[PDB]
């Protein structure tokens, strides 16, 4: 039904989609209990959060942070 | 037909509605065991002019309107509508 | 910034580390401040004028009527006791010394 | 510190640094922002619908001073004058992209400002 | 002086066009948005109008809409003048009633029975 | 990492003008009806 | 008399000797923070936040477990109390991680607006902040365990009023844990109604998980009907769709609780719903047309169709105005043979005075009983919060429980007293004991449920049970006047339906072969085209395509129950009017104006235009229903007791079952129960 | 108690204590409450019978000047069974001392307006008229200013909504330019932002 | 009442006024269709004079149909003068704006109950 307003307009769309580009991430590892992410550097990015790393290996990218962290 | 179905409205208090609430002690008991076919309605509280509908004839309304009856008073108008 | 953080945001240093900080942050924008109730005026030295505002405040984040005085009013409902027993091209000449900008008669 | 286009910002290697807080919408003063939010079947919540309505928008700029994931940057570059009242109205795919035909412009002046503020 | 003590019911018209007639107000309790437990939004009486269609805007699908008044809501101090507002400019309401809640009976101590059922376990 | 080749404009239309839309779900999702025989 | 005055802040008040600091300092209108403490809950002290300091002393004292002596002087704001306040809500605050931009409490946590108030202005901590590990224990409950500020609010909820003693303290120190030591699964009725306990968002809800933060919502209040008992809930709509309910907090019922079932069951309201009139295309061919085909298409059908050839059933959720423009065209026609779906028994009386026909006590008079028996239904997976009155009266006082027939898992100690039909005659007589306890109670509640009540014995235990009733009315009866008799219901729109002067049990529509049909039943499949006669058409109006709506000739669009100025009746009478949050979608309309829209366009036309000229014709019929929640005194049933009396059919043999299960009954139950993908989300997660 | 806290003084809060005690002191006719603020002003609550007098008597004095006349305002207050406030405030040039006059009314009941008095009042008072319908007395022109020619709403009181009736278009359709009935593009989304709790012990209400 | 009128004391004053000032908008309405340089024909003019001052006469009560005096009144200063640039006196009329249904079976083809 919409389809009539871009005729001879080309509909200039976005390419790259971070809907999965997580899992194309070196999923990281330590073998400790808690750990930081400043991810991003220090002073930006998303804020110092910790995680249990304990139970299937992982963390779940803590919301925030968004790589996936694991052990 | 006539008829479809009466109303009795009625109050829990302002007494004049108090031979409609002895007209139960003396008249629903035996009122409804005759003429097990005639759906009769009773509801609560008009809380002013407590009146008694009829509805039949295509739905038409019928409307006797008691204020302050005694406890025969109720037991003869009833008979109105019922008969007829 | 004031230091006491009931009205002035934390640092952005500061609303990455700590605890205090983000509740001090996140709240004070999605409402604002906690004002007393009475009403105030005050006024300054606005450079053609006085500033005249009578904020009303009723006790909460959002504000009560806000009137303001602009200098305008007065520099130009006397523009009739001025202008008159003059010339035409006189008036033009009249308006621009006493400074009036519209938008600014918007009180 | 000068003020101007609208873009988002992304992570290293793409990751929509947006959280979709909501804090820029409720600061807004002309109302420009309309965020609808949904959780992604990964598990971490983002944005379906993401407007700037470049029309209202009256730069108060306190969109870039208020996300803490710190998302929303005024993009130093006054490209602009379309020619129609029907596009200005940015989407979400301009914005990514708009965040995308440059980044080291942005992200050298937060990094030679961000000690200030 | 010219006092000229008179008597009649003020409802005042010619102010807004049609909407006397057409709408019915509402006056009624905020009670306690319950995530929480705070009961300052209570002692206030507040209105609300009756509300109509909101549509999409079939461009962005924005909450585009008519029925131009559908946000007023006013800051009343009691029953009393909740009444005489909605008469001095005369268009319909329909009125809540205010809720307080029991004051109640809570008494720690009788928690611990010899043979009573009021007993807690596993704190 | 995600960045253009060379640039682009801010161009009324080249014939693209960027046309923007809308990006939802249709929310009440209206019932079938059943098939052709009774 | 009976009274100390205590100077709060040198104020004079006069509390009952023996109750809290916490609701003195409340009475005169003042909040001191509250953590570890819950009106509706038992009293610990483990959070310690509530510290006053007291006159005529140097100790500090916490407000929620300690009496109040001869008049003190309740110092609330001090140069102490704030050496307090801000003390302890500095430790709290930093072993916590840095949420909310993601904590879906985001808005209403209590740690963000007493954080504000109270409390201190920096950290210095400065590095630690432990980090537990969260798990799984139903596909309702998102689980954030690390939050968890350890405030035994969820814990205790375990021990009170939800009997599953599921939960416990696992640790010691700094390193305890709340979740359940094992991977069992907890789920059963109110499992879902502990995140809103959780005082921080370390519990959320799983449908509900990422959507939209709580300060755009517009809270409307409304009612729910799912069940018999109503609801208080509130409604938040986002823009025009719903996202999600709380329970409004009444004091009569839904005291801070709301059924587990209605909770979740908002989802499929939204998602398979008719939209549009579909013509009857010949075959089984349904397929949409103008809303001006189908209107002259059973028009001239009205006029041709007289006497009892056409019917209707009605016993979904439908309002009280609908049920009324359907009564006024039927009866126009003066051709009624009209009936619910539901089956209930009339031998006597029902329809006149009606006399036990609503939940005779109140539910505020459930507390004063002593001992209770009930027959014959499952009292846990049908009104599950009328068991959670049964559950706190049981506690708090002594409550005596009996029970007769199938026995099920209830939460606390009832006893099998019997299985078979002739145990309710013979307690006319002195057997099978307790034996006089009924009639040596002083506040005795004699309940019979509706499923039983379905069977074909129904007129027989209707007047069985109703002999002892009455015999321990006319006993003494209680002092008193306590009605003791009573019933129950699980269709919302049933007892509104009947007092309107319906027909209850199919058994008008069951002998007749009537040409056209009116389905406002309608899922409820008691009828079909096999009872019917031939291929003659039959029109569905509703809103949901489940079981009728295949089976049908012309179908109708219409609103649900969320979009309506609406009319209830609970079980005891009362009147709790839906309103407008969300006008409703596709090309449906409001259920009586199409009546009247369709009575404009046939011949007769009904004397009433706008809401308001409804409601004046509701007048007519009942006062009851435009008298607002109040439940009148009125029973007269001295005589109707008798009236019954009249019919002496016998008893079935049979064990007194009921249709509920173990626990997978209560799901799949009205209509949006079915189409709800969450509901069938978690019963595939309980039959694994 | 600290820096960062507004260093308050007693000297002004003593004379503007001593001053306005003896101004109802010699007109008790309509002085009906006098208040001190806790940051030196003064609240003069007249009921508006002397509405011309008061003014007329702080017009001049020997120990009062008072002939600057700043801010004519007005304050709506629903909730009240008298709704309107009018409110002055006046400046003594000889003195530096500000001091308001509070003067209740209602909409029909008119007010002797201050045209002798005081000639700054010329577009002021007409003000009050074009927003709310206060209806002063003996103004020699009565007009219309910042409102424009055809609205009957008097907007700045509550009951009038924030966007108007007269969302205004152009057509073609002869050469006019119409009005219509007020359609938006966008909600103007109403939050939600009194938070509970009461974060103030002085102002408690009386608690009924 | 313990409120002082504006101009009139009880409904003589009053009723006398209505009547007086129709005459200016009687002899008015001929005057300025030929200035504002419109066209239409002037009966029109003249019947939705009379459709003004009839439809407000459900009052018993005065100084609110004094307060429509000074309302009725200050319409002429602009009027007699040229302060309404060709539209304000065409914005009486409700010409190009698409007419209201009004009737039931009309209302309910099309809209929420509006
Ligand atoms: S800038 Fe902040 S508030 Fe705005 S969308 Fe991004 S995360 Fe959300
Ligand atoms: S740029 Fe300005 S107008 Fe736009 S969202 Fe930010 S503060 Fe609001
Ligand atoms: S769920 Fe969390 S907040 Fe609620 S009682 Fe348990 S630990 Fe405390
Ligand atoms: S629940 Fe409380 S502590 Fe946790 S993120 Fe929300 S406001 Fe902060
Ligand atoms: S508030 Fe619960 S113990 Fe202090
Ligand atoms: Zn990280």
């Amino acid at each position: 039904y919409r389809k009539v307003r871009f005729v001879g307009r080309q509909k200039e769309v976005n390419e790259n989609f971070a809907i999965d580009l997580i899992a194309e991430q070196p999923v990281s590892q330590v073998g400790s209990r808690v750990i930081s992410c400043d991810g991003g550097g220090g002073a930006l990015g998303h804020p110092r959060v910790y995680i249990n790393l304990d139970k299937e290996t992982k963390t779940g990218t803590c919301g925030y942070c968004g790589l996936q962290f694991r052990q | 037909l006539g008829l479809r179905e009466i109303r009795i409205h009625l109050c829990q208090r302002s007494p004049g509605s108090q031979g409609v609430r002895d007209f139960i002690e003396k008249r629903y008991v035996e009122l409804k065991k005759a003429n097990p076919d005639l759906p009769i309605l009773i509801r609560e509280c008009s809380d002013v002019q407590p009146k008694l509908w009829a509805r039949y004839a295509f739905g038409q309304e019928k409307n006797v309107s008691l204020n302050n009856f005694s406890a025969d008073q109720v037991t003869r108008a009833l008979e109105n509508v019922l008969s007829s | 910034k004031v230091d006491d953080a009931k009205v002035s945001p934390p640092k952005r240093a500061e609303m990455k580390t700590s605890m205090e900080s983000l509740i001090h942050h996140f709240k004070l924008y999605t409402e604002g401040y906690q004002v007393p109730p009475g009403a105030t005026y005050t006024a300054i030295e606005a450079p053609k004028g006085e500033f005249g505002v009578y904020l009303v405040s009723d006790g909460s984040s959002r504000p009560y009527r806000c009137k303001i005085k602009a200098p305008g009013f007065a520099h130009l409902a006397g523009l009739d006791k001025m202008s008159k027993g003059h010339m035409l091209a006189d008036v033009v000449a009249i308006i621009g010394t006493q400074d009036i900008v519209f938008g600014e008669v918007d009180r | 510190r000068f003020r101007g286009e609208h873009a988002l910002r992304r992570y290293p290697s793409g990751e929509e640094r947006c959280i979709a807080c909501k804090l820029c919408e409720a600061v807004c003063p002309a109302q420009a922002i309309t965020i609808e939010a949904e959780p992604r079947a990964d598990g971490s919540r983002r944005t379906t619908r993401y407007d700037i309505d470049m029309t209202k928008c009256i730069y108060c700029g306190f969109c870039q001073e208020a996300c803490p994931v710190d998302a929303i940057v005024e993009g130093p570059n006054f490209e602009f004058s379309t020619e129609t009242h029907e596009e200005l109205l940015y989407n979400k795919e301009k914005l990514l992209n708009n965040g995308d035909k440059w980044e080291a412009e942005i992200a050298a002046n937060i990094q030679a400002d961000y000690l200030y503020r | 002086i010219t006092v000229d003590e008179k008597l009649d019911i003020t409802t005042i018209t010619g102010v807004p066009e049609e909407h006397i007639k057409t709408r019915k107000a509402r006056i009624f309790v905020p009670a306690r948005n319950n995530m929480q437990s705070g009961v300052n939004n209570t002692k206030k009486w507040k209105m609300e109008f009756d509300t109509r269609e909101r549509w999409e805007n079939p461009l962005m699908g924005w909450a585009s809409t008519a029925d131009p008044l559908s946000n007023l809501v006013l800051t009343f101090s009691t029953k009393e003048d909740a009444v005489a507002f909605a008469e001095k400019n005369g268009w319909s309401y329909d009125v809540e009633e205010r809720k307080v809640p029991k004051p109640k009976s809570k008494s720690y101590g009788a928690n611990f029975s010899w043979n009573k059922r009021t007993r807690v376990s596993t704190k | 990492k995600f960045i253009w080749t060379n640039h682009k404009f801010n161009l009324s239309g080249t014939p693209q003008q960027y046309v923007p839309y809308s990006t939802t779900r249709k929310k009440i999702q209206e019932w079938v009806p059943p098939s052709t025989p009774y | 008399s009976n009274l100390i005055e205590v100077f709060v802040d040198g104020q004079s008040v006069m509390v009952e000797p023996g109750t809290t600091v916490l609701q003195a300092c409340e009475k005169v209108g003042m909040q001191i923070p509250r953590f570890c403490y819950h009106e509706r809950l038992s009293v610990a002290g483990n959070c310690r936040m509530c510290l006053v300091e007291i006159e005529k002393a140097p100790k500090v004292v916490a407000a929620c477990a300690m009496p109040v002596m001869k008049g003190w002087n309740i110092l609330t704001n001090s140069e102490k109390t704030k050496k307090a306040r801000e003390g302890v809500m500095e430790f709290l605050l930093a072993n916590h991680p840095l949420d909310c931009p993601i904590c879906d409490q985001g808005g209403e946590c209590d740690l963000q607006d007493q954080s504000m108030m109270f409390g201190s202005d920096r950290s210095r901590f400065l590095e630690g902040k432990r980090a537990v590990e969260d798990k799984n224990i139903g596909p309702l409950v998102k689980t954030i365990m690390t939050r968890c500020i350890q405030c035994t609010r969820c814990i205790r909820f375990a021990s009170e009023i939800a009997g599953v003693d599921d939960l416990g303290t696992t640790g010691r120190g700094n390193d305890m844990q709340v979740g359940t030591y094992i991977e069992k699964m907890f789920m059963s009725e109110l499992s879902g109604n502990i995140i809103d306990i959780c005082p921080v968002g370390a519990l959320t809800s799983k449908p509900y998980a990422f959507t939209a933060r709580p300060w755009e919502t517009r809270k409307t209040e409304s009612i729910d009907v799912m069940d018999a008992v109503g609801s208080n809930i509130v409604v938040s709509t986002r823009t025009g769709e719903v996202m999600r309910i709380l329970p409004r907090m009444h004091e009569d019922i839904n005291e801070e609780w709301i059924s587990d079932k209605t909770r979740f069951a908002y989802d499929g309201l939204k998602r398979q719903r008719l939209t549009e009139p579909m013509v009857r295309n010949e075959k089984g061919l349904l397929t949409h047309t103008t809303w001006e085909d189908a209107l002259s298409r059973v028009a001239g059908m009205l006029q041709s169709f007289q006497g009892n050839d056409v019917a209707a059933i009605a016993g979904g959720l439908v309002d009280a105005e609908a049920l009324i423009a359907l009564k006024d065209l039927l009866n126009r026609v003066d051709s009624d043979t009209l009936c619910t779906e539901e089956v209930f028994p009339t031998a006597g009386a029902g329809t006149d005075l009606r006399s036990n026909y609503l939940l005779n006590t109140t539910i505020a008079g459930v507390e004063e009983a002593d001992v209770v028996l009930l027959v014959g239904t499952n009292p846990r997976f049908e009104a599950p919060l009328f068991n959670a009155r049964i559950r706190k009266s049981w506690l708090h006082n002594d409550l005596k429980v009996a029970l007769i027939g199938s026995p099920v898992d209830l939460t606390y100690r009832y006893d099998h007293l019997g299985d078979s039909p002739k145990i309710l005659q013979d307690i006319a007589s002195g057997s099978h004991p307790f034996s006089q306890v009924l009639q040596e109670a002083k506040k005795p509640m004699v309940i019979l449920g509706s499923s039983a009540l379905q069977r074909n014995d129904g007129a027989a235990i209707l007047a069985a049970v109703s002999n002892i009733a009455q015999k321990i009315r006319t006993s003494s009866g209680v002092t008193g006047d306590w009605k003791v008799m009573n019933i129950l219901h699980r269709i919302a729109s049933q007892v509104a339906a009947l007092d309107l002067g319906y027909k209850p049990g199919v058994e008008a529509i069951q002998k007749n072969p009537p040409k056209m049909l009116f389905l406002l039943g309608a899922d409820g499949g008691c009828i079909t085209r096999q009872d019917l006669p031939k291929d003659c058409f039959i029109v569905y109006q509703g809103h949901h395509g489940d079981v009728g709506a295949p089976i049908a000739d012309v179908i109708l669009p219409g609103a649900a129950y969320t979009e309506k100025s609406a009319t209830y009746v609970n079980t005891e009478g009362r009147a709790q009017q839906t309103k407008v949050a969300v006008t409703p979608p596709g090309l449906a309309r409001e259920d009586w104006k199409i009546i009247r829209a369709l009575s404009e366009i046939a011949g007769m036309t009904l004397p009433y235009d706008t809401l308001d000229q409804v409601r004046n014709r509701l007048e007519e019929v009942s006062p009851n229903l435009v008298r607002y929640d109040d439940v009148e005194g009125a029973n007269y049933f001295q005589q109707a007791s008798e009236l019954s009396k009249l019919v002496n059919q016998q008893l079935l043999a049979d064990p007194l079952v009921p249709p509920q299960l173990t626990i997978k009954d209560f799901y799949m139950t009205d209509s949006i129960s079915r189409a709800s993908q969450t509901m069938a989300k978690c019963v595939k997660a309980v039959t694994e | 108690t600290r820096p960062t806290v507004r260093p308050r003084n007693d000297v002004a809060h003593k004379q503007l204590s001593a001053f306005g005690e003896y101004v109802a002191e010699i007109l008790p006719k309509y002085v009906q409450q006098v208040q001190v603020s806790c940051f030196n002003e003064l609240e003069i609550c007249i009921h508006p019978d002397g509405v011309i007098p008061v003014l007329t008597f702080l017009r001049d004095h020997s120990n009062a000047q008072f002939k600057s006349l700043a801010d004519l305002t007005a304050v709506d207050i629903p909730t009240r069974q008298n709704r309107f406030e009018i409110v002055y405030n006046l400046l003594s040039l000889r003195f530096n001392s500000r001091i308001r006059v509070k003067t209740y009314t209602d909409e029909l009941t008119p007010i002797e307006s201050s045209v002798p008095v005081y000639k700054a009042a010329n577009w002021y008072e007409r003000e009050i008229w074009d927003m709310f319908g206060v209806f002063f007395a003996n103004h020699p022109d009565l007009r219309r200013i910042l409102t424009d020619y055809g609205f009957e709403g008097h907007p700045f009181r509550k009951d009038f909504p924030l966007s108007g009736y007269v969302e205004l278009r152009y057509d073609d359709e002869v050469k006019r330019v119409v009005a219509e009935p007020v359609e938006l593009a966008q909600e103007f989304r109403k939050f939600d932002l009194n938070s509970p709790w009461e974060a103030f012990p002085a102002y408690r209400q009386p608690p009924e | 009442t313990s409120v002082k009128p504006i101009f009139s004391r009880d409904m003589n004053e009053a009723k006398r006024r209505v009547r007086e000032l129709y005459r200016a908008w009687y002899r008015e309405v001929p005057n300025t269709v030929h200035l504002f340089q419109l066209d239409i024909s002037v009966k029109q003019g003249r019947d939705k004079v009379r459709e003004m001052f009839k439809k407000n006469a459900h009052i018993t009560d005065p100084r609110v149909v004094d307060l429509l005096v000074i309302k009725g009144k200050m319409e002429l200063e602009e009027t007699i003068k040229v302060w309404k640039q060709r539209t304000h006196v065409m914005r009486f009329f409700h010409e190009t704006e698409a007419p209201r249904p009004k009737d039931f079976l009309s209302k309910f083809y099309v809209g929420h109950d509006p």
